[PDB]
RNA sequence: UCUGGGUCGGGGUUUCGUACGUAGCAGAGCAGCUCCCUCGCUGCGAUCUAUUGAAAGUCAGCCCUCGACACAAGGGUUUGU
RNA sequence: AGAUCUUGGUGGUAGUAGCAAAUAUUCAAACGAGAACUUUGAAGGCCGAAGUGGAGAAGGGUUCCAUGUGAACAGCAGUUGA
């Protein structure tokens, strides 16, 4: 269905901008019985929903 | 189209006994087959395919 | 153990990106 | 069938070919395109432009 | 026809053949094989082959 | 046979020559479908998106003047629909474009 | 059809101008290695040289293939003195 | 029958003008009767810290957040929505 309420509480709970909130495709439907931030808690214990790294922005040209 | 180059023979010009170029135009033209005739005959109305 | 037809099926569940991205660590369901 | 010239690139120009140039001092040159024209226009030295009869005549090149 | 313009006698000297896609520069195929000499294309092919 | 599946190069760059700057890639993939349309005759058609990838990969304007892809006609028993058959296109990376002949490849 | 048209490929033509890579006792030079050497070796170094009139593109509204590939006697609507 | 009459309704115009200020979208899947517009994932872009960011004052007053619906509205669609 649609995932508006759990990315939003995903990029809460980890403390992270909604860029960088990944969820996985295939497990669709387990992340949306998350209501609740505890239970995306365990999603991301579970690694369902995984913090994207930080694009990169090398300064090795700059050195 | 191409362009050539010629001899004038053109007297009084300026060009006579000269060398000139000339666009000219290549237009491919096959042999005809003819297969049919008509003949027309002159009404007061004009012509029409006798 | 990981062997032949695991490490084939493998590499599409750590991949999830193409070149630049980062690797899926882990996929664990439990109750 | 008439005179045949030779340009900056010292290829060979064809009648009805290109342009000819005469400057000012009483020099008379003939150029095959814009390319070679623009080229000694720009005062560039055709023994360095890799195209050129007389780069390729310099260095021996084939 | 009567003007000296027509019934001219015309005789032509030479004909551009060049390749008028773009500025050509050679009018045959060997003249521009005997200018630029062996290419690389053609350097290969009799290699290859043998 | 009705399974079998290809290899195909596409002229990318005929097939774009004209199109403005913001619509050659979406043109790109568009005629990508059409042309797998052309062949291998079945309006359903599923696009890879690592072949997505390398349509965008140099931009949306620079497109790739060729592409190598490979054409998989495959049955489409999958659910009550009006093409028994399916082509899913994917992306095949080469070196170079010369000497490269439309290949008939197995399974 | 004595096949045809396509899609690639090849070739021709053309545009720009000599590709990456490799090598060079070429390189303003600079830094480490000298029982070493009797003038040397190992790194950096724009550029230059042979490869290399090379590399790339070339009909989509350029040309010729007989090289490859499948496809094409299929679909629908009408038309009578 | 009028009074550029008053009120209410209906035409041609006409399926016409038009839906063009601020660069840009694409592929796959999911839900669904139905997806160019929803959701996710994968790209390519944009705002480029005097922002299309992060919080307020005045003002708005429940628009805030869930769950559900597809009657009307979001000048098209909407499985979405202030
Ligand atoms: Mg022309
Ligand atoms: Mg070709
Ligand atoms: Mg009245
Ligand atoms: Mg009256
Ligand atoms: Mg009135
Ligand atoms: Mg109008
Ligand atoms: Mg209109
Ligand atoms: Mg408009
Ligand atoms: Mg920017
Ligand atoms: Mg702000
Ligand atoms: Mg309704
Ligand atoms: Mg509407
Ligand atoms: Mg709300």
């Amino acid at each position: 269905s649609m995932l508006r309420l759990q990315k939003r509480l995903a990029s809460s709970v980890l403390r992270c901008g909604k860029k960088k909130v990944w969820l996985d495709p295939n497990e669709t439907n387990e992340i949306a019985n998350a209501n609740s931030r505890q239970q995306i808690r365990k999603l991301i214990k579970d690694g369902l929903i995984i913090r994207k790294p930080v694009t990169v922005h090398s300064r090795a040209r700059c050195r | 189209m191409t362009h050539i180059v010629r001899e004038v023979d053109r007297p009084g010009s300026k060009v006579n006994k000269k060398e000139v170029v000339e666009a000219v135009t290549i237009v491919e033209t096959p042999p005809m087959v003819v297969v049919g005739i008509v003949g027309y005959v002159e009404t007061p109305r004009g012509l029409r395919t006798f | 153990i990981m062997n032949q037809e695991k490490l084939a099926k493998l590499q599409a569940q750590v991949r999830i990106g193409g070149k630049g991205t980062a690797r899926r660590k882990k996929k664990v369901v439990h109750r | 069938m008439k005179v045949e010239l030779c340009s900056f690139s010292g290829y060979k120009i064809y009648p009805g070919h290109g342009r000819r140039y005469a400057r000012t001092d009483g020099k008379v040159f003939q150029f095959l395109n814009a390319k070679c024209e623009s080229a000694f226009l720009s005062k560039r030295n055709p023994r360095q432009i890799n195209w050129t009869v007389l780069y390729r005549r310099k260095h021996k090149k084939g | 026809q009567t003007k000296r313009r027509a019934l001219e006698k015309i005789d032509l000297k030479f004909i551009d053949t060049t390749s008028k896609f773009g500025h050509g520069r050679f009018q045959t195929m060997e003249e521009k094989k005997a200018f630029m000499g062996p290419l690389k294309k053609d350097r290969i092919a009799k290699e290859e082959g043998a | 046979n009705e399974v079998v599946t290809r290899e195909y190069t596409i002229n990318i760059h005929k097939r774009i020559h004209g199109v403005g700057f913001k619509k050659r890639a979406p043109r790109a993939l568009k005629e990508i479908r059409k042309f797998a349309m052309k062949e291998m005759g079945t309006p359903d058609v599923r696009i890879d998106t690592r072949l997505n990838k390398a349509v965008w990969a140099k931009g949306i304007r620079n497109v790739p003047y060729r592409i190598r892809v490979r054409l998989s006609r495959k049955r489409n028993e999958d659910e009550d629909s009006p093409n028994k058959l399916y082509t899913l296109v994917t992306y095949v990376p080469v070196t170079t474009f010369k000497n490269l002949q439309t290949v008939n490849v197995d399974e």
